[PDB]
């Protein structure tokens, strides 16, 4: 990209795509993702089957979790009615115990947690728009896998090639137009710094 | 030294290099580019002894 | 929005991108060594025997992919090494994060010739490449 057209404020490359200046330096220099284009008819028709399988990823990991933990709670039972049978210390049948909760709390978190980041994929891609950023790394990979064939994500300056060929500057400046059409003061400005 | 990177660029794009160093690369050749047609523009400015 | 950032480190932006990575122990080489070695023998038989048996298909395919992890998987804590190797040689009037660059440049070089499963150890084998190939490197300016 030419320095000009982008660092020197106003970076018209900015006003053009409406990207702060921050995000353009990160993009600029492969800091982060960016979005080309998004098949959107093809996703919301889609968004029901993909659903069912989310659900059942998730119920499939709850399952699994929640056996897992009623399994190691009668195991931590039989363990404690052991010790109530050899006649131990209770003050060490309570260290026992509080080591078990210490144990399945740790491992029902974690089970949450994993359930947290299966949600916050589906999150992201419900509301999917060209011209969005995934900062994270492996946010972005498990997106990859996932979709695919449902979503286009570059980086650096093939993305901003690529927007500006998808670019229709007549029906943006024709919308900008009808937006100073309105009186909005706070906005018109904008509006009107950008058709310049 | 835009004409360093940019060859070591057409050397590592045929190698198969992993992801990571190329874009690494591409990242120093724009900002070598960028020293080139105005220096000082951005961070610390490429400066000789 | 007439946004800005400090922007006053780049190295440590990279060493960030790939600070994650953990260390490899003593004899962690061998175990991806012996598992590129053989998708490259598997993808020899496949450019050689071809058709030969459908369930080979998918075992091939499945080895090839497990040498392609590998050899991404052993890459990446050489880094670490590489920054501090390349630090030994700073402020000789050539940005280490030029330094960097062809450090890594000797790395898949070494790594590429690196043995035939014969005993020996990864980090120096690297090294004995990475000091050669970055000295003349540095020295190619003059």
């Amino acid at each position: 990209t030419h320095i000009w057209y982008f660092k020197g404020v106003p970076s018209r490359l900015g006003y053009l795509l409406d990207l702060a200046p921050k995000d353009l330096e990160k993009i600029i220099y492969f800091a982060a993702y960016v979005i080309t284009s998004v098949d959107e008819e093809m996703r919301h028709n889609e968004l029901s089957t993909l659903e069912a399988e989310m659900a059942v990823e998730r119920k499939a990991v709850e399952d699994q979790r929640d056996g897992e933990l009623e399994a190691r709670a009668q195991k931590l039972e039989a363990d404690l009615a052991e010790l109530e049978a050899e006649g131990a210390k209770a003050d060490a049948r309570r260290k026992v115990r509080d080591g078990g909760e210490r144990e399945m709390r740790q491992i029902r978190d974690r089970a949450q947690r994993e359930l947290d980041r299966l949600e916050d994929i589906w999150s992201t891609f419900t509301k999917l728009a060209p011209k969005q950023l995934i900062v994270d790394e492996n946010l972005y990979r498990e997106l990859v896998d996932r979709y695919g064939e449902y979503f286009t994500g570059a980086m650096g300056a093939e993305s901003i090639q690529k927007l500006i060929e998808n670019f229709d500057i007549d029906a943006e400046a024709e919308s900008l137009r009808d937006v100073i059409r309105n009186g909005k003061g706070q906005k018109k400005l904008r509006a009107l710094k950008r058709l310049k | 030294r835009v004409i360093n990177r940019n060859n070591r660029l057409k050397r590592l794009i045929d190698l198969g290099a992993p992801e990571i160093i190329v874009n690494n690369e591409k990242r120093m050749l724009q900002e070598s580019v960028d020293a080139l047609f105005d220096n000082g523009r951005r961070g610390r400015p490429v400066t000789g002894p | 929005l007439d946004a800005q950032s400090p922007a006053a480190d780049l190295v440590r932006v990279y060493l960030n991108g790939i600070g994650k990575t953990a260390l490899l122990n003593a004899a962690g080489e061998v175990e991806l060594a012996k598992r590129i070695e053989a998708g490259l023998y598997a993808e020899h038989l496949l450019e050689t025997r071809k058709r030969l048996g459908e369930n080979r298909k998918r075992d091939l395919a499945a080895v090839v992919r497990d040498g392609e992890a590998a050899r991404r998987h052993l890459l990446e804590a050489n880094l670490r090494l590489v920054v501090s190797l390349a630090k030994r040689y700073t402020g000789r009037g050539m940005p280490l994060l030029d330094l960097i660059q062809e450090g890594n440049l000797g790395l898949i070089r070494a790594m590429e010739k690196f043995d035939y499963t014969k005993g020996f150890k990864f980090s120096t084998y690297a090294t004995w490449w990475i000091r050669q190939a970055i000295t003349r490197g540095m020295a190619d300016q003059s």
